[PDB]
C-alpha cells in the first residue's frame, strides 16, 4: 500500500514558507537568534534573571504571532482577542496547506479529516491577570466533514498524528487528510536558564552527535502536511513529494530506570517493524533522520538503537545521518513534522542538506564500524540502486517512538502529452484590495526564476485551486518571463482589473453588413471545435443545394487584393456573414452564456430569430441566399452618412431618397440614386458636414426595392414557424416583440423596406434592463456607437478585432473573455487550459496583518 | 415565497427565541407551519428562503 | 468482524463499582445529591453565589477525590501531592479494569495499549498558586502506561464531550489493524469543587430545578456531574479460544463532524447525525428493524432534544413497523458527566445486553411539543422492564455528540452462547489464594469476599480459583483456603481472625528439605485416594507393581485398594514380609508426585527405610536393582527367630551406661527418646523392672527385633547378592544416619555401608542439629504417618516448622484433603508451588472483587479558600 504526500506548508524560525526554509537549509545557515541585555530587559523579563551568573540568552523565534486576519474567516474583533496564538496560526497554515496541494477544502467530492496536536497554553497566563477545540475550529471554518481528533502524545505529537492519519486513510475512514502540530509562546523574547546536569546547552548551539555536546536550545514553529492514497494521487494527477510506506508506534513503559531516561529496545522494535511493514531490509535505506537532540544520555542510546536495528547489513559506512535541530532547535509537537518536511523535500529533489556544528565524534560513538556517517557539506544524493529511500524518527518524553519509512515518488512520462495551448488566461482573485495588491507581487518573485512550471499547469491550478473571490484581475500571456515584468508594475497595468458584481445576464448586439474582411474567422476554426462544428451544416447546406461553396473563400483562397473585394458584392456576402455570426454565437453558448435580449441591426434580427426558436436552421438558411439574389438585381444605389439628428435630416430629403438608418442621436444614413446622392452631397458641401459614402452599390432601406420582396411573398412555402422563446427586441417598431408580430410573413417584407431606428431600441433596453452588451460580428463599429450613450458604468465589448488585425483574433477573443470574467459573469475558465493538466505548487494567499493582543501587567 | 420572505425580514444573527415568532408567522399567511427543526437551518432569511423553497 | 468488551471498571456518583451502578439503575434511584446552606458556607465558596434565587446547589458527585494509595506503585509522598486528582483515580481504575478481566497487564504475551482522555485541568487554581509545568493533558496516559508496564501505543485523544467514545473508536481500529492485541479506553472527570452549585439561567442549558428530565415536555436543562470509567477490548477470535467473559461484541462504529452546515459554532446538526448512525448500522451488517435499544444523548436542553429525535427518525426510515424500539438516557440517573459521559452509557448498554434487562428512565410524564412518540418507532419506559426481542438476539446502540461535532455511534450485538455442560465435572477440592502487599489491605480484601460469597450470585468453583491464581499477581502477605462449597467459606471468612485457615507473610525460601519415614506407622486405606485422582502418582506406582509382578509373585494394588476391610487385613500388611516393598513403592510414588508440582529438594535424610529410596532419588542405582535388593533383603531377614522391642525415655549416654543387660541400641531419635532391642525374654526382663522405676516404657509391637546382634549371616548373604549389580556416584546432598555426617562419593558406593546400616544404631538426632546448621530449611515429611513431624518441631527449630503428607491412620479418607492442605500451608510461606494444576479440566474467568486499596489524604489544603 502507500500514502502519498501531496502538499505541505509551515512557518519555521527565520522563514515564512517551506519554499523559503529549504533556501536556508541549502545555504547552511544558523537560525537561532542571539538577543542582548537591552533587546530583552524592557520586554518584561525580570532583572533578577538577566543579572544571573548563568542565563543563556538564545532562542529560536517565529516572526509574527499576534497577526491574525480576523475578517477573512468571519471572526469578530472581540472573539479574535480571546484565541490562543496557536489557533490563529494553525488556521492560516491550514488554509495555505490546501491552496498548496492545488485544491479547495470546502468543495472536495469526498470528505476531509483533521488530526492535529498542540502545546501548553501560555497565553492563558495573560487571560487571567483548552486543547479539545483546536481541530474543530480548523474543521468548521474550512468545512471539513471527516474525523476531527486532537491526537496528543508526550513530545511526539506531530509524528503520531501522521501515523493516525495514515491509519484512517488506509481503512477508508476519510479520503484526504491533514496532519500536523504547533508550538509557539506569547513573549518569544526569553533566555532559557541552563543548569549543570540539565538538558539545555550553556553556550547557545545544538551540537548533534559530537564531542562538545552539552544540550539543546528551545524553539517555536508550526507546520502541517496533506495526505492521500497513492491510487487517487496518480489518477487526479497531483504533485507527489514522497510515498509513506511504513509506520509504527509503541512505548518503553517500565523498561526505563526512572520516568524520563530513554531506552534501547523500544527504539529498536519500532525501527524493525516500520521496515518489516513496508517490505524493506536495512540495506535499502540511505538517509536516516535521527532525533539528535544533542544531550548526554540521549545520544549513545540513539546510535545504539540504530546500530542494533540496522545490524543486518553487509556493508560499512553507506547510510547518511543528520538532525534538523542544529539549524532551528528542538521544541515539542514539532521537529517530527518539520523533520518530515525536510526529508520529504530531500527525497523529491535529490539533495541531502548539511549538518552544522560537527568536527569530532562522541566518546561512546564509533562510526567507522557502523553503516552511518555524518555530512557537513550539502552533498548530492544518488544511491547505487535507482531509488531513494529515507526514514524519520521522533521520540517522546514518556518514550513514544515513531518511525516513518519514506519512499521516492514514482516518475511520470510527460512527453506523451499534446503541446501547450497557444495562449492562456491567468486569473488572480482576493477578498480585499490590499490582499490583491500584495499577492500580485509574489507571482513576480515566483516568476523571476528559471525552469518555471508549465504554462498549461499554471492556469489549471489558478482557476482550479485558488478560491474565487470579489476583487479580481486577469492576464492573457504567452511567455512567463514577459508576464514577470508585466506583473512587476502595478498601477501601469495593461490587464483587466476591477471589482466583481452579480452579472447573471448578458445582452447581445449583432452587427451590420459593411465591415468584414478576408481570412476572417480563421484562428477560431481550427483551435476550438464548436466553431468547426457550427461552421459545418451552415456551409454544408450551401455546398449541397447551390453552385457555391463557403469554405473555399476564407481558409483556402489565395490572399490578394482582387478577391479582397469579391465578397463586397451582395450576392455571396449575406449567407457568408450569417453563417459566421451564427457559428460565433453558437461558440459563445458553449462557454456558459445566458442571453437575455437579442437586438439586431438590419441582419441581426434574421439570426436572433434563428437562435430564439422561431426559425429552423434550414428554413432560415434556405432563403437568405434567395433574398441576396433578388436583392442584387436592383439597378443602382449609393449611401451618404450625414451627422445630423432625425429632427433635422427631414429638411433636405426629396421624393425618391429617404432615411436608410438611424443609429445614434448624432448619426443618420441616407440612401438613394447615385446622381441624386451626389447632388445631395454637393448641396451638403457648404453645410460643413464631414460626409462619406458607405462604399455600397445599392440603396438599402429606401423606396427603390418594392420589387425585391415579391419573390419572397410567393416563395415562403407556408413553412411551419414557431412562437419565440428568447426576449427579442425588434428594430423596425422600437419596442418589444409580441408572440404574433414576428411569425407573420408580412413582417419580414415590411422589415426589408422600413428603416432602422436602433437608437430607440437601445434606449428601451437600457430602460428596462441594466445589462452589459456583447457585439457578435466582424468589427468594431457598433461598440463606440453603444458607448456614446448614457450607459452609466456599463460597457459594451466586441468579439473580433478592428478589421486589419486578422492574426489577432485568438488573442482578442481571449481578451474579451478575461474582461467579462472580471466584472462577475459566469464564464468558466476551466475549458481554456490544455488536454491533461496537473497541479503545481504556487505562492498562496497573502493574509494581511492586524494585531489583537491582550496586555499583561508586564508586557 | 422569495419576495414575501424578503419583506418578512424587512419587518441577521440567529437568536434562540425568534424561532417561535418565525414559526407563528408561517401559520396564517401560507398556512404551512413547517417543523421548527426544519426552521433550524442557518441565520439567513432570503437565502434560507431560497434553499427551503427549492 | 468484532471487538469484545471483556472487563469494565468505574467510579460513578453514589456508586463505586460496576455492581453498585447496576444496583442503582435496577432499583431506579436518583443519584444526584442536594446540599444545604451550611454545607457550602464552610467549604470556602463565596457568599455572593449562595442565597441567589436560581443558585441550584445540586451536582452528581463522587466521594473520594483525594485518596491515593501511593506506596502500591512506588511513588514518594511528594510526587503524590503534585499530581492531578484525575491521574490517581485513573490509575486505581486502570488496575481494577485489568483485574475484572482476570488478567495481569505486566505479563501478557502480546502488546497492551491505552487510549484515554483527560478533562479540563482544574488543579491550576489549587496547586498553581502555592507551587505548580509537568502535569498537563498530555501525560495522563503515559503515567497509566509506565506504572503497569504497557508496551503498545499510548495516545491521548481529546475531542470535546465525546472523548470517551472517540477513544473506543480509535482503539477498535488499532486492534483491527493489529497495532496491538488488547486495549483499554476510557475517560475521567474530577475537580477540586466537589461541593458546588450552578447559577442556572432562564433560556440556557442548565436545569433550573435540579433534576434532568430527558425527552419530557418539562425539560429545563441538565445538571453537572463527575465520574470515571474504563473498559478493556480484545478481538473476538482471541476471546473465544482463551475463554474470557464477553459482555458484548462491538460490530460497527463511525466518527464524523458537521463543518459549517449549521447555524453557529455551538448549535447541533441533523444531516451529520443521520450519517453517523446509518454508517454504523451499515458497516455492522444490520438493518434498522433490528436495533432494539438505542441510547440517545438525551441531555435535556431546549433545542438539543427535537434535533436528536429528528436525527433518529431520519435514520430509522427503512423500518415498516410501529413502536418496537426502546429509547433512554443515563443522564436522568447520574446527571451529566462531562468527558466520561460517553463511556458511562457504554457500560450501561454493555451490561444490559449481557443480563437481558432494560432499566428505567426517571422523570417522564408527557412528550415534548415537537415530538410524536406515537407516530415514531420509539417509546420511553418508566418502570424497570425485561427484554426479549422477536428475533431472539439482542442488539443495541450508544451515541455521544461533542461540542464541535463527532457523532460517535457504536453498535453492540449480544455475545454468543456457550456450552457449559460439555465440561468434565468439578474437582473434589480447590485452593483459594488471597494475596495483598500490606496487612490492612488484606483484612479488607478478606472482608470483601464475605459479602460476595453469601449472595446467591456466585460462580462455579472451577472458574473461580483459576481467576484467583492465574489472574492476579502473588504479593507478600498471603492467606489461602481449601473448601468444598462456597456458602460455608463465606461464613468462615467473616469471623474476623478467630478462624482456622492459613496465614502469614511470605519471604523467599529458596529450597525445601525432605524427611523420610520409617516402619510401623502405615494403615489400611492408605494411598488409595491419590491413585485414582492424580496421574503421576498412579503412573509411578504402577511401574513398581508391574516389575515386581514380572520378577516375583506379590500382587500390589490388591491389598491396598480392592481387598475387603477386616481385622486380618490390618495385620496381614504389618508383617515384615510385606511391609518393606509396599512402603518403598509408596514413598517413591509420593516422591515422584511432589517433584512435578515444583519442589527442588536440598537435604535428604532417612530413618531406617528412607535410605533405600533417598539413595535412588539421587540415582546411585537403578529402580529395578533397588527393588531386587529390597525384596531379597526382606526375605533374607524374615526367617530369624523371635524378638522384641521397647521405647525408653532416657538419653543415649545414660542408656549406653545404666543398662542392666548386654542389649544393643536400636535407634536414637531425640534427646529424650531411644529404642532398645533384644531377645524375647531379656527385653521382658528389663521392661518389667524398668516399670518399677516409673520411667515410661512402651513397645513397638514387632515380631522381629531389628537392629540387634543376630543379623550377620543374612547380611553377608545379601552382600553376596550385592556383587552382581553396579552402582553410581550420587547427585544431591544426602546426609547419612549411622555415620552422623555428610556423604562423599564412595560413602554409598561401598557395599559394606548397606551391611552396617542394619546393625549400627540409627541416630536421627545427630542428623538434625547438623542439617539445620549447614542449611536453613523447612522440613516436609514423605511418609504414611505423623511421627517424625511430631518429633521435629519438638526440637529447637526456631521460627521454622515441619509438615506432613498423609493423615495419621484414623482420618483414612482425608488423603485428598490432607496433602492439599500441606500445599496451601507451604504456599503461604513462600515456596514455588504453581497453583494452576489444581484448577480443573478447562476453565474460564469470572468477574471477582478487585484489590482493596488503602486511603491516604494528599492535598495542598487550598490556601485560597483557607483564607
Amino acid at each position: 500500500f502507500g500514502i502519498a504526500i501531496i502538499g505541505m506548508a509551515g512557518r519555521f524560525p527565520q522563514a515564512d514558507t517551506v519554499q523559503a526554509f529549504w533556501e536556508n537549509l541549502l545555504a547552511s545557515r544558523e537560525c537561532i537568534s542571539f538577543y542582548s541585555d537591552e533587546e530583552l530587559l524592557a520586554m518584561g523579563i525580570s532583572p533578577e534573571f538577566v543579572q544571573h551568573p548563568d542565563y543563556v540568552k538564545a532562542k529560536g523565534e517565529v516572526a509574527d504571532i499576534d497577526k491574525f486576519d480576523a475578517a477573512f474567516f468571519g471572526i469578530a474583533p472581540r472573539e479574535a482577542e480571546l484565541m490562543d496564538p496557536q489557533h490563529r496560526v494553525l488556521l492560516e497554515t491550514a488554509w495555505a496547506a490546501f491552496e498548496d496541494a492545488g485544491y479547495v477544502a470546502a468543495d472536495y467530492p469526498g470528505d476531509v479529516g483533521i488530526f492535529a496536536g498542540k502545546s501548553m497554553d501560555s497565553y492563558l497566563m495573560l487571560n487571567l491577570m483548552d486543547k479539545d477545540s483546536i481541530t474543530t475550529t480548523i474543521a468548521y471554518h474550512l468545512n471539513l466533514r471527516g474525523p476531527a481528533i486532537t491526537v496528543q502524545t508526550s513530545s511526539s505529537t506531530s509524528l503520531v498524528a501522521v501515523c493516525v492519519a495514515c491509519q484512517s486513510l488506509l481503512t477508508w475512514q476519510c479520503d484526504m487528510a491533514i496532519a500536523g502540530g504547533v508550538t509557539l509562546g506569547p513573549p518569544a523574547k526569553t533566555g532559557y536558564l541552563s543548569q549543570e546536569g540539565g538538558i539545555t546547552a550553556a553556550d547557545g548551539h545544538c551540537r548533534a552527535f559530537s564531542d562538545n555536546s552539552s544540550g539543546f536550545v528551545p524553539g517555536t514553529g508550526a507546520g502541517l502536511v496533506v495526505l492521500k492514497r497513492v491510487d487517487e494521487a496518480l489518477r487526479d494527477g497531483d504533485n507527489i513529494y514522497a510515498v509513506i510506506k511504513g509506520f509504527a508506534v509503541n512505548n518503553d513503559g517500565s523498561e526505563k530506570i526512572s520516568y524520563t531516561a530513554p531506552s534501547v529496545d523500544a527504539q529498536a522494535r519500532a525501527i524493525a517493524q516500520a521496515q518489516r511493514l513496508a517490505g524493506l531490509t536495512p540495506q535499502d535505506i540511505t538517509y536516516v533522520e535521527a532525533h539528535g537532540t544533542g544531550t548526554r544520555l540521549g545520544d549513545p542510546v540513539e546510535f545504539s538503537a540504530l546500530s542494533q536495528a540496522f545490524a543486518g547489513a553487509s556493508q560499512k559506512q553507506y547510510c547518511a545521518l543528520g538532525s534538523v535541530k542544529t539549524n532551528i532547535g528542538h521544541l515539542d509537537t514539532a521537529a517530527g513534522v518539520a523533520g518530515l518536511i525536510k526529508t520529504a523535500l530531500a527525497v523529491q529533489q535529490g539533495i541531502i542538506p548539511a549538518t552544522l556544528h560537527f568536527e569530532r565524534p562522541n566518546a561512546q560513538i564509533d562510526l567507522t564500524n557502523s553503516p552511518f556517517y555524518i555530512n557537513t557539506t550539502c552533498q548530492p544524493w544518488q544511491p547505487e540502486s535507482g531509488i531513494r529511500r529515507a526514514g524519520v524518527t521522533s521520540l517522546g518524553m514518556g518514550g513514544t517512538n515513531a518511525h516513518v519509512v519514506l519512499e521516492q515518488a514514482p516518475a511520470v512520462d510527460l512527453q506523451a502529452r499534446a503541446p501547450v495551448p497557444a495562449y492562456s488566461i491567468l486569473p488572480f482573485s482576493a477578498k480585499t484590495d490590499s490582499a490583491l495588491s500584495s499577492g500580485l507581487a509574489r507571482f513576480a518573485d515566483f516568476l523571476q526564476h528559471e525552469s518555471l512550471p508549465d504554462r498549461r499547469d499554471l492556469a489549471w491550478t489558478l482557476s482550479q485551486g485558488r478560491k474565487a473571490f470579489a476583487h479580481r484581475a486577469a492576464l492573457v500571456t504567452r511567455d512567463l518571463h514577459a508576464a514577470g515584468t508585466l506583473l512587476q508594475q502595478a498601477a501601469t497595468a495593461p490587464f483587466a482589473r476591477g471589482v466583481a458584481q452579480t452579472q447573471l445576464g448578458l445582452g447581445l448586439l449583432f452587427s451590420g453588413q459593411g465591415s468584414q474582411y478576408q481570412r476572417m474567422g480563421h484562428q477560431l476554426y481550427q483551435v476550438w471545435p464548436a466553431y468547426a462544428d457550427a461552421f459545418d451544416r451552415c456551409a454544408t447546406l450551401l455546398e449541397r443545394e447551390y453552385q457555391l461553396d463557403i469554405r473555399h473563400e476564407l481558409f483556402r483562397a489565395e490572399v490578394s487584393l482582387a478577391q479582397g473585394e469579391r465578397l463586397a458584392q451582395t450576392c455571396l456576402t449575406q449567407p457568408l456573414l450569417f453563417s459566421v455570426e451564427y457559428a460565433l454565437a453558437q461558440l459563445w453558448l458553449s462557454w456558459g452564456i445566458t442571453p437575455t435580449v437579442m437586438i439586431g441591426h438590419s441582419l441581426g434580427e434574421w439570426v436572433a430569430a434563428t437562435l430564439a426558436g422561431v426559425f429552423s436552421l434550414e428554413d432560415a438558411l434556405r432563403l437568405v441566399a434567395r433574398r441576396a439574389e433578388l436583392m442584387h438585381q436592383a439597378p443602382s444605389g449609393a449611401m451618404l452618412m450625414v451627422a445630423l439628428p432625425e429632427a433635422q435630416i427631414r429638411a433636405l430629403i426629396t421624393a425618391p431618397l429617404a432615411i436608410a438608418a438611424v443609429n445614434a442621436p448624432d448619426y443618420s444614413v441616407i440612401a438613394g440614386p447615385t446622381s441624386e446622392i451626389l447632388a445631395v452631397s454637393q448641396r451638403l458641401t457648404e453645410q460643413n458636414i464631414i460626409n462619406k459614402r458607405l462604399h455600397t452599390s445599392h440603396a438599402f432601406h429606401s423606396s427603390m426595392m418594392q420589387d425585391a420582396a415579391q419573390a419572397l411573398r410567393q416563395a415562403f412555402e407556408n413553412v411551419r414557424l414557431n412562437p419565440p422563446t428568447l426576449t427579442i427586441i425588434s428594430t423596425v417598431t422600437g419596442a418589444h416583440v409580441s408572440a404574433d408580430t414576428l411569425t407573420t410573413p408580412d413582417y419580414w417584407i415590411e422589415q426589408m423596406l422600413m428603416p432602422v431606428q436602433f437608437s430607440a431600441a437601445l434606449q428601451e433596453a437600457q430602460a428596462t434592463f441594466d445589462v452589459d452588451f456583447l457585439e457578435i460580428g466582424p468589427g468594431a463599429t457598433l461598440t463606440q456607437l453603444t458607448n456614446g450613450h448614457a450607459l452609466g458604468d456599463r460597457l459594451a465589448f466586441s468579439s473580433l478585432p478592428a478589421g486589419a488585425r486578422s492574426s489577432d483574433e485568438h488573442k482578442h477573443i481571449l481578451d474579451t473573455v478575461a474582461a467579462l470574467w472580471v466584472r462577475g459573469h459566469n464564464i468558466d475558465l476551466s475549458a481554456f487550459a490544455g488536454e491533461q493538466p496537473r497541479r503545481v505548487s504556487l505562492p498562496t494567499y497573502a493574509f494581511d496583518k492586524i494585531r489583537y493582543w491582550v496586555d499583561s501587567p508586564e508586557e | 415565497l422569495e419576495q414575501r420572505l424578503a419583506e418578512i425580514w424587512q419587518q441577521l444573527g440567529g437568536h434562540s427565541l425568534l424561532l417561535v415568532q418565525m414559526q407563528q408567522y408561517i401559520g396564517q399567511q401560507c398556512g404551512q407551519h413547517v417543523a421548527l427543526v426544519d426552521l433550524l437551518r442557518f441565520t439567513t432569511i432570503k437565502r434560507l428562503a431560497e434553499f427551503l423553497l427549492a
